């Protein structure tokens, strides 16, 4: 006799779920419709005040006007140059805005490094720790700098041989700090129209200034950082004087990477900026073992694998190479249909990485 | 007093959600770019990428695909007919 | 070598008006405004009463003139 | 004059040292000696920290 | 009636514009193709997650409200490198380089068609493969055959095509090409004559 | 003051320059931002007084 | 009536005004001005605008529609 107890009960449950989805339809079709009765406010930038109710605004590439406060805008929160939005009809300032713009700087601030940790670094110890001395302590604990009586350092340069986790240490630092981050490709900085490189760096550094605490990181700074076509040099100047000269208060630190520290313009290498230079050497045999074990856990490694043979065969390998080894080992595994990897697969991978290394032979690299 | 003059813009990117309400992109040089559609007197059978299109003054709906241009310098490489040369 | 240090020192300590625009900042896509913005900075300096214009890294935009082939 | 420092330190030793180093180098070396003291978790800075920073700076 | 008002007030022709970031005091910034700039307190007929601050969007000509998000296009060259021309070269038709073909296939094809063996082993499959050897051996043919048999998206380009004159245009081209490859997801980029730019 | 208000109701009519009096009541002029046009003159219509490049108010 | 008229003239120079550049004085009551919109206009001078402040470099404010100098 459950038919009458359950049929209309399920009917009401289903109809209430349908009502809940149709309420979402109603709220969306009403909310966007009452959003339809709106007009885009003009975007522009203010100049000197004249009175408490008279302000000059440049309306972007259009003309410039004088206008007044709507009712609810703090006059003191307006400064010459602050970004504002105005009524289309009367041009009176509808709202102030967070200063400055640019999708490119967003793209420089919204790329994720992935999940990394300092333990997931190949035992660069000192190096890593030094980079924490120059960044972690200044941001989290400036009180110790104040008590000692020293100014926190601004920046560090990663250098040394390639493939030594050049980006990896920065990825770790970014993933282990809750602060605004700006990765930029140095070559991606420069653009043709003359002065867009300088203005783009300007906007980037204003972004960092207005989003403290921030970490700006340039990879491959030698793209434009070399000693002094000439537009590259002027871009270097823009960096070179933005990087100190107007003030120093910043809760903002710059990390730089280079595959050629020697060619870097001496002006950059100046101790006041570039506060430290961290050499990330070719990984040692013990360091190579450390890296191996760091890239070993997640593998479906099987039986027992004697890493020291890999180490003493992988002498002179860049840390990165080690990753290859592991991947190639799985290749042998997929060529053996194993759900596992054995010691001799690692031996084969090491010997093939050695085979590749001769083509990959080391550059004509000169460190400082 | 009857016929509307047509402004000239370049075409792009038939939006083509399902090929019966296609819509298009147009570029009025130095002025703007718009999403537009066709006036039903013309059909997508005559519209492609670029295609040199012409629209009206206010609603900018596609009224005509305009003929090709002699700019691409192909004209100065042309002989265009049987040369005055024999074997 | 410790000169922009002195630049910021005089900028802060001065009683007269002071403007700080680096030389490299003087650039543009849109051709021609370079000279005008330079002249705008200088005229603004004049109207601002006795003032000191500071320009850093002028070497970027003050290299010895040469055949401007581009 | 800004830092805590110790009586033992011979600044004149680093003064007479022939190396040509900018005032930038000097601010950096004071900063690095302070950071060495912080690593030891002390606010006083010792001459050994100055030595370590001095070889840290220059090259 | 809400839907039919909204439909009859799409107005059909509308401007295009470039997206600029959002704010909470939800409300976004826009730059027109007329190089005018506007702020929308309400974005409009697209939800927040359709947006990327840098996207190309169709906006109301009069009220400037966002009403559509659009495919971007990428320069024109990069918009020319996508190979939907679909090569048809077959591995059986390769002249005896089978010992190499497998080395490429397990490095490329199965990273698409399985992706599960490598993560079953818990490792990332190979990401970069360099064909190398003197000319006239089959590198381009092998790349085109792999483009053929996979049914994936093929992005062929030559290194010399990126020796472009303008100061930064090559970097922009490379970035846009990789962005297009990401947008096309199971896609294979081919860099013929990397030496021309890998100097 | 009344006529002041009333004269504050028309518009600037921009600026142009005469180049040829191709015909009476039909002057060729060149405007500041835009190009060239055929333009007539007010009831004073002293066209022959107008030398080219004189710069005029429309 | 005079007070009504003068409150009207003051209402003219209220707030929603464009910016331009004073170019030259056509007559004692009218002048050529250069708007930041790009176009230049033959524009009435507002009588209260007291003349010695004017020079060809004097930035000025115009009524939005009549473009009158205010
Ligand atoms: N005599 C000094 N006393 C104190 N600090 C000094 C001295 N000389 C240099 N410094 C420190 O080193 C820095 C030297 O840099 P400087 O003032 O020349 O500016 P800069 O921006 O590095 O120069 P440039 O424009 O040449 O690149 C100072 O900012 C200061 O912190
Ligand atoms: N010391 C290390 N510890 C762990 N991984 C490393 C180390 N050195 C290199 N790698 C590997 O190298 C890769 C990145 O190398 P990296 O030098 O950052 O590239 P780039 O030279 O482009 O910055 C990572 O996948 C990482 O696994
Ligand atoms: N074994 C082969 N079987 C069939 N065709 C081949 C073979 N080897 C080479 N070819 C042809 O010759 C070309 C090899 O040169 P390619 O790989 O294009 O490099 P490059 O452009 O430097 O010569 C291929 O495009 C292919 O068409
Ligand atoms: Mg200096």
């Amino acid at each position: 006799k459950l038919l009458e107890h359950k049929e209309i009960d399920g009917r009401l449950k289903e109809l209430r779920e349908q009502l809940k989805e149709l309420t979402k339809q109603y709220e969306k079709s009403e909310n966007d419709l009452k959003a339809l009765q709106s007009v885009g406010q003009i975007v522009g930038e203010v100049l000197k005040q004249l009175t408490e109710e008279k302000f000059i605004v440049k309306a972007t590439n259009g003309p410039r006007y004088v206008v007044g406060c709507r009712r609810q805008l703090d006059k003191s929160k307006l400064k010459p140059g602050t970004r504002v939005a105005l009524d289309m009809t009367t041009l009176t300032i509808m709202r102030y805005l967070p200063r400055e713009v640019d999708p490119l700087v967003y793209n420089m601030s919204h790329e994720d490094p992935g999940n990394v940790s300092y333990s997931e670094i190949g035992g660069l110890s000192e190096q890593i720790r030094e980079l924490r001395e120059v960044i972690e302590l200044p941001l989290t604990n400036p009180e110790l700098f104040q008590r000692v009586g020293i100014i926190p350092p601004k920046g560090c340069l990663l250098y040394g041989p390639p493939g030594t986790g050049k980006t990896l240490l920065a990825r770790a630092v970014a993933s282990q700090l809750d602060c605004n981050f700006l990765k930029v490709v140095s070559s991606s900085i420069v653009d043709k129209y003359i002065g867009e490189s300088a203005r783009l760096i300007r906007e980037m550094f204003n972004y960092a200034r207005d989003h403290q605490p921030c970490i700006i990181f340039m990879d491959e700074i030698d793209a434009i950082g070399g000693r002094r076509d000439r537009e590259i040099q002027r871009t270097l100047m823009e960096l070179l004087n933005q990087m100190d000269g107007f003030d120093t208060l910043h809760r903002v630190k710059m990390i730089m990477a280079t595959n050629r520290p020697d060619t870097l313009d001496p002006a950059l290498l100046r101790p006041g900026r570039l506060d430290r230079k961290i050499h990330i050497d070719l990984p040692n045999e013990q360091a190579r073992l450390d890296i191996l074990k760091i890239h070993a856990g997640p593998i479906t490694k099987h039986g027992e694998i004697d890493y020291e043979a890999i180490v003493k065969l992988s002498d002179g390998f860049n840390g990165a190479d080690l990753r290859n080894v592991c991947t190639e080992a799985g290749m042998f595994a997929i060529r053996a249909d194993h759900d596992f990897v054995v010691q001799e697969d690692f031996m084969k991978a090491v010997r093939k990485v050695a085979d590749s290394k001769k083509l990959e032979s080391k550059l004509d690299y000169k460190p400082v | 007093q009857s016929e509307q003059p047509l402004q000239v813009a370049r075409c792009t990117k038939i939006i083509n959600a399902d090929s019966e309400d296609p819509k298009y992109i147009i570029n009025v040089k130095q002025f703007a770019k718009f999403v537009v559609d066709l006036s039903d007197q013309v059909a997508p059978t005559d519209i492609e990428e670029g295609m040199r299109v012409g629209v009206d003054r206010n609603k900018y709906q596609i009224h005509i695909p305009l003929p090709p241009i002699a700019d691409p310098t192909v004209t100065m490489m042309q002989v265009e007919e049987k040369p005055d040369v024999t074997y | 070598c410790g000169k922009t240090m002195l630049a910021k020192a005089v900028a802060h300590h001065t009683t007269a008006a002071f403007i700080r625009v680096v030389g490299s900042e003087f650039v543009q896509k849109y051709l021609g405004e370079g000279p005008r913005m330079v002249r705008d900075v200088f005229r603004l300096a004049k109207e601002n009463a006795p003032a000191i214009i500071f320009i850093d890294e002028i070497d970027a935009i003050a290299t010895k003139r040469f055949d401007a082939q581009t | 004059s800004k830092m805590n420092l110790s009586e033992e330190v011979d600044l004149e030793d680093y003064v007479a040292r022939p190396d040509k180093i900018s005032g930038a180098d000097i601010n950096s070396i004071c900063q690095e000696s302070g950071m060495l003291a912080v690593r030891e978790n002390r606010y006083i800075v010792l001459a050994k920290d100055f030595e370590k920073a001095y070889k840290t700076v220059i090259k | 009636e809400n839907s039919e008002k909204i439909k009859v007030n799409k107005t059909l022709p509308y401007l295009v514009s470039n997206v600029i970031e959002l704010l909470d005091v939800k409300c976004a910034v826009i730059k027109t193709s007329t190089r005018q700039t506007y702020f929308l307190p309400v974005i409009g007929l697209v939800d927040a997650e359709k947006l990327k601050p840098g996207d190309l969007v169709g906006v109301n000509k009069d009220s400037y409200l966002i009403l559509e998000t659009l495919p971007t296009e990428y320069d024109s060259r990069v918009k020319a490198m996508e190979v939907d021309e679909r090569p048809t070269e077959q591995y059986s038709d390769i002249g005896g380089l089978d010992k190499q073909i497998q080395e490429l296939v397990e490095a490329i094809v199965l990273p698409m068609n399985h992706k599960e063996k490598f993560e079953n082993l818990g490792i990332q499959p190979p990401k970069g493969v360099l064909m190398y050897g003197p000319p006239g051996t089959g590198k381009t043919l092998l790349a085109r055959a792999c483009a053929a048999q996979t049914k994936a998206t093929f992005l062929k380009l030559a290194g010399p095509q990126l020796v472009q004159m303008f100061i930064g245009d090559g970097a922009k081209l490379v970035r846009d090409a990789f962005a297009l490859a990401k947008e096309k997801a199971p896609s294979i980029i081919f860099i013929d004559e990397l030496d021309a730019i890998g100097t | 003051l009344r006529e002041e208000l009333q004269l504050l109701q028309e518009q600037g009519s921009y600026v142009g320059e005469v180049v040829r009096a191709m015909d009476k009541k039909k002057v060729l002029v060149k405007v500041h931002p835009e190009g060239k046009f055929v333009v007539d003159v007010d009831k004073n219509i002293d066209i022959n007084d107008v030398t080219p490049n004189c710069r005029v108010a429309l | 009536e005079f007070l009504h008229a003068q409150e009207e003239v003051k209402r003219i120079q209220s707030i929603p005004l464009v910016i331009g550049q004073f170019l030259e004085a056509v007559d004692q009551n009218t002048a050529i001005v250069g708007s930041t919109t790009g176009s230049n206009y033959y524009v009435r001078i507002l009588s209260t605008i007291d003349r010695e402040l004017l020079k060809p470099n004097a930035s000025v404010a115009l009524h939005k529609h009549s473009n009158a100098l205010v």
